[PDB]
C-alpha cells in the first residue's frame, strides 16, 4: 500500500450455482406446511413458483 | 486471488494472462462474483519475501 | 485547453503491457476492447492527455 490505486489485492469469493435436477441439501430458510391435493393452492416445490 | 489493479478477468468469456492459465469462466455460468480490498493482509515497507 | 497530440507509426502494437505501465482501474473502451487489441491492425493511433 505504499503505492495505491488498485495496488492492494482482490478476494474473491466466486459462489457455483448449479441447477437442481436432483436432491437439494440446501434451500433456504421456509420451513413447511401441510399438504393438501384437490384445492387451488399456490406451489413452493423446491423452490419454483406456481 | 488476483492482481486488484483490474477486477474484469473474472467474467465468462475473456482472455487474459491472469485468467488464461489459471482460471476459465463457462460460457453458461450461473453464480455470483464478490471483490473487496485487501488492507491487512501484510505490513512491512520493503515488502514480503 | 492545450492537451498534446502525438504521432504514432512504425512500431510493435503491444497493448497488453499498457496494463502495468500504469497503475488505473480497467478501461472504458468505445468501439473496441482490451482483451483482443493487440490482435488488430490499422492505421495510427494518437495519445492526447490532459
Amino acid at each position: 500500500p505504499t503505492y495505491g490505486v488498485g495496488h492492494q489485492p482482490y478476494r474473491v469469493v466466486v459462489l457455483s450455482f448449479e441447477l437442481l435436477h436432483a436432491p437439494a441439501t440446501v434451500c433456504g430458510p421456509k420451513k413447511s406446511t401441510n399438504l393438501v391435493k384437490n384445492k387451488c393452492v399456490n406451489f413452493n416445490f423446491n423452490g419454483l413458483t406456481g | 486471488v488476483i492482481r486488484g489493479n483490474e477486477v474484469s478477468q473474472i467474467a465468462p468469456g475473456q482472455t487474459g494472462n491472469i485468467a488464461d492459465y489459471n482460471y476459465k469462466l463457462p460460457d453458461d455460468f450461473t453464480g455470483c462474483v464478490i471483490a473487496w480490498n485487501s488492507n491487512k493482509l501484510d505490513s512491512k515497507p520493503s515488502g514480503n519475501y | 485547453y492545450a492537451w498534446n497530440r502525438k504521432r504514432i507509426s512504425n512500431c510493435v502494437a503491444d497493448y497488453s503491457v499498457i496494463y502495468n505501465f500504469a497503475p488505473f482501474f480497467a478501461f472504458k473502451c468505445y468501439g473496441v476492447s482490451p482483451t483482443k487489441l493487440n490482435d488488430l491492425c490499422f492505421t495510427n493511433v494518437y495519445a492526447d492527455s490532459f
